[PDB]
């Protein structure tokens, strides 16, 4: 098949290369910023590059091995990108190479909303803790109602990497019944960060300010 | 080696041995586009490569043979239509020096 | 100007049939070779059929085998897909891909891609089509937002004071609840003394479902 590295990292200015073997035709290279949305083609025919592409993106290849290089990466060149060719006479792409732009480290900042009281009339409670503008992605939050903690009633969704400042935003929500919602008083996410000297907690107290 | 059901044709000799080239092409959803190359070992024919697997084609070749310099040269050449002709023709060139084993050489025209 | 417009897909019953089409302009449609490509929610691309620039070759993924049929009409630009016996494995964003060699080779239906269209999203599920709630999220600087919960299918479309406020908004890839409903959020972040004397109205438009909701976020 046609392998490519899972993860790419690197600083803005460095010279990346992100590699495809498996094949000894031509190679394709297409940039997905957003999982679900439109791929731009890169670099196609080996070396072929759009005219709307910037002009540090370039292709190679060399055997069995076609080779997608950015020299001077951008910041808002962050996102995964595909190589497709053909493996032994089907027409394949790669698993896809994420690229991340590396950064200082930046703790976030970190909100909790209590659930609302036109969602609260329907029966269900919803509380959502949103982590802001953080590097890196790793982050460990963790629910807990009356300091008792959550297993298996929350989700959690991470926006892509910044075009601009190459953080991330988080968030976690915590669904409840009306029922046990008006059981409990605090209802507290901790967060934990490489940026966290120590485990950041937002809370609110059940019918408070 | 359990080859596919072939017409045999372009018979050429090498070495005082009888080559044969086996075209495979019944159409169906299990059949695809063999290219054989077959010798006549005794009474019967066998099979030693399978030429269109080395190869990017979709489409049925042209296909030459020509004996130069005590080796084989077996082309495979894209089918381009009369109409829709393109200025650019590729081939796919498969040499061998001893009869039994074969390299490839993409070429353009 | 090479454009590639998609349109066919959406909600389909399992066991059913789709048709996507995709109108192409702005080159000689005649000489390339074009083709379809998924990707399933989480999932990478996958090559889904591709045609010959005259239509005479035609190759599929294994995982449609004897369910889909692409075809083309060159004097009228479009090329279509056809996919029968829908299963759940099918539920993908699908782009409509143009070729920069007519086809010959196999390495130009994926290798030689030279356009791109903007996809067109299939769900196959034997669910019906919801519109959202949307609640609000209230609040050196202050952190508002918006919770759009319990839709089907997935496109929906959010923005802040119908597209004024832009810096600084935050719109999370959804998620599926056990429910069979999508969910989202979207936060903003703006200055703690805009509070109150700046109004922050939550737009949210579920095109499957006819549905536009306007939702002014205050806090208690």
């Amino acid at each position: 098949a046609l392998t490519q590295p899972s993860s790419v990292s690197a600083n803005p200015g460095e010279t990346v290369k992100i590699t495809c073997s498996g094949s000894t035709y031509n190679y394709g290279w297409y940039q997905q910023k957003s999982p679900g949305s439109a791929p731009v083609t890169v670099i196609y025919y080996n070396d072929k590059r759009p005219s709307d592409i910037p002009s540090r993106f370039s292709g190679s290849k060399s055997g069995s091995t076609g080779t997608l290089t950015i020299t001077g990466v951008q910041a808002e060149d962050e996102a995964v990108y595909y190589c497709g060719n053909s493996d032994s006479r089907n027409v394949a792409f790669g698993a896809g190479t994420t690229l991340t732009v590396l950064r200082t480290v930046a703790a976030p900042s970190v909100f909790i909303f209590p659930p609302s009281d036109e969602q609260l009339k329907s029966g269900t409670a919803s509380v959502v803790c949103l982590l802001n503008n953080f590097y890196p992605r790793e982050a460990k939050v963790q629910w807990k109602v009356d300091n008792a903690l959550q297993s298996g009633n929350s989700q959690e969704s991470v926006t892509e990497q910044d075009s601009k400042d190459s953080t991330y935003s988080l968030s976690s929500t915590l669904t409840l019944s009306k029922a046990d919602y008006e059981k409990h008083k605090v209802y507290a996410c901790e967060v934990t960060h490489q940026g966290l000297s120590s485990p950041v907690t937002k809370s609110f107290n059940r019918g408070e300010c | 080696k359990n080859p596919v059901p072939c017409i045999r044709d372009m018979f050429f000799i090498y070495k005082n041995e009888l080559y044969n080239i086996c075209l495979n092409d019944l159409k169906g959803e299990e059949d695809e586009i063999h290219i054989y190359v077959q010798k006549k070992v005794k009474d019967s024919w066998i099979t030693l490569n399978d030429l269109f697997k080395e190869t990017d084609l979709t489409g049925r070749p042209h296909i030459f043979t020509y004996i130069q310099e005590d080796e084989i040269n077996i082309l495979l050449c894209e089918d381009e239509e009369f109409s829709n002709r393109k200025k650019d023709l590729t081939c796919h060139r498969f040499y061998s020096n001893d009869g039994k084993e074969f390299n490839n050489a993409e070429i353009t025209i | 100007a090479v454009t590639l417009d998609e349109s066919g897909g959406g909600l389909q019953t399992p066991g059913g049939a789709l048709s996507l089409v995709c109108k192409a302009s702005g080159f000689d449609f005649s000489s390339y070779a074009m083709g379809w490509v998924r990707q399933a929610p989480g999932k990478g691309l996958e090559y889904v059929a591709g045609i010959r620039n005259d239509g005479s070759f035609t190759l599929y993924t294994p995982a449609v085998k004897g369910r889909a049929t692409i075809s083309r009409d060159n004097g009228q630009s479009t090329v279509r897909l056809q996919l029968n016996n829908l299963r759940a494995e099918d539920t993908a964003t699908y782009f409509c891909t143009k070729s920069a060699d007519d086809g010959g080779h196999y390495s130009d239906f994926s290798g030689e891609i030279d356009a791109w269209g903007h996809g067109t999203e299939v769900i196959v599920s034997s669910a019906s089509t919801k519109g959202p709630s949307v609640f609000p999220l209230a609040p050196g600087t202050a952190a508002l937002g918006c919770l759009v919960k319990d839709y089907f299918p997935e496109p929906v479309t959010v923005s802040w004071n119908s597209g004024a406020l832009t810096s600084g908004v935050h719109t999370f890839p959804a998620v599926l609840q056990s429910s069979g409903l999508y969910s989202l959020s979207s936060v903003v972040t703006v200055p703690s003394s805009s509070l109150g004397t700046q109004t922050y109205i939550c737009n949210v438009n579920h095109k499957p479902s006819n549905t536009k909701v306007d939702k002014k976020v205050e806090p208690k």
